[PDB]
């Protein structure tokens, strides 16, 4: 049997189907106008303030409305948000949600976590004596939200992949 | 250079959002072609190899000359595209040939190469102002004056007996009362 990667949603790991209790909890939540604000407390475990940033996080977690235009490019409906602040405290705290908690967030330091290559690289190996591709983790990722900390530590050739 | 205007950010944005509404930018009057059969027709055109028409040459040539001379008096000037080259001429010819391909015709049209010139010049002056003016519309007596000026280029006399002047005015159609009025004005204007 071949049950491949979960096609419609993100990869196989999430499995966030719902039960009647879960559907009822989600409905009881969503129909309430106020919940959008408590999400800020849901994304402010250690730092406080900048709840607008919490809104941004939950939005970019939603996914967007990236639409496939006929006979043309699928328009980008997803969003990528840059953050900059105290490299000591701002980065660690705001990161530690998307890193540890949310989902499918490959930690990316820039130069280092590029590994072999963030984008790709043609590699002709002695093992089979043949050339394949090295797809970076982000491009290996499908539908996720990749976190790139320490962005200013990019190698020069990286600056174009973005 | 994206001049930040208002009607652009209105229409462009509206129509992008309309794309989100209706996934076809084509409005009521439009014939969008799917890229597949578009490609088909395009390649078919590419398999034609039209011929350069003999008449347009002079015009083409003259165009080049113009596109040359101005360039010199525009070298250090604002639009610093320096010294348009024979490659520009050749590119114009190639553009005309491709438009004739779009005609699927083996003879390039004067309108064809004129459109090519329009393309090459619209690339220019798209930097700033993008406007011009006109003054010579009225000419109810200034036209008489310019005719007189050509006559002066011939000889250059401020005579007191006008017989070829009145003849050329009558040929021009302008009446003799307006002519005499203008003569009054310019004699008073001391010419």
């Amino acid at each position: 049997t071949v049950y491949p990667l979960h096609a419609r949603s993100t990869g196989v790991a999430a499995r966030q189907m719902l039960t009647d209790f879960d559907i009822r909890n989600i409905n009881k939540l969503s129909k309430k106008k106020d919940i959008f604000d408590i999400l800020s407390q849901s994304l402010a475990p250690s730092i406080y303030g900048h709840d607008h940033i919490k809104k941004a996080i939950l939005l970019m977690l939603m996914g967007g409305v990236e639409k496939n235009l006929e006979n043309g490019s699928h328009l980008r409906g997803d969003i990528n948000i840059l953050m900059v602040g105290d490299p000591s405290t701002a980065k660690s705290q705001l990161l530690r949600f998307v890193l540890n908690t949310a989902s499918l967030a490959i930690a990316t330091t820039g130069r280092g976590s590029s590994g072999v290559g963030l984008t790709a690289a043609v590699t002709t190996d002695r093992e089979t004596g043949e050339r394949r591709l090295e797809a970076g983790a982000m491009v290996l990722a499908d539908r996720g939200v990749v976190c790139i900390d320490e962005f200013d530590k990019m190698t020069d050739v990286d600056r174009v992949a973005i | 250079l994206d001049i930040p205007s208002r009607d652009d950010d209105e229409k462009l944005a509206e129509h992008v959002t309309y794309v989100h509404m209706h996934n076809k930018q084509p409005d009521l009057d439009f014939t969008p072609v799917e890229p597949s059969k578009m490609r088909e027709y395009i390649a078919y055109a590419k398999t034609k190899r039209p011929v350069m028409s003999e008449a347009v040459n002079d015009y083409v040539v003259q165009a080049y000359i113009r596109l040359r001379q101005d360039s010199k008096r525009e070298m250090d000037s604002k639009f610093s595209f320096g010294q348009a080259t024979p490659r520009t001429l050749l590119g114009i010819i190639r553009l005309s040939q491709a438009l004739a391909k779009l005609r699927l015709a083996d003879m390039v049209d004067i309108d064809d190469v004129e459109e090519a010139l329009r393309l090459v010049r619209v690339s220019k002056e798209s930097l700033y102002q993008e406007t011009n003016k006109s003054k010579e519309d009225e000419s109810p007596t200034t036209k008489i004056f310019t005719i007189i000026k050509k006559m002066l280029q011939e000889t250059g006399k401020n005579t007191l007996s006008y017989e070829n002047i009145v003849k050329t005015v009558r040929l021009r159609g302008f009446t003799m009362l307006q002519l005499s009025n203008c003569i009054q004005e310019y004699s008073y204007l001391n010419v």
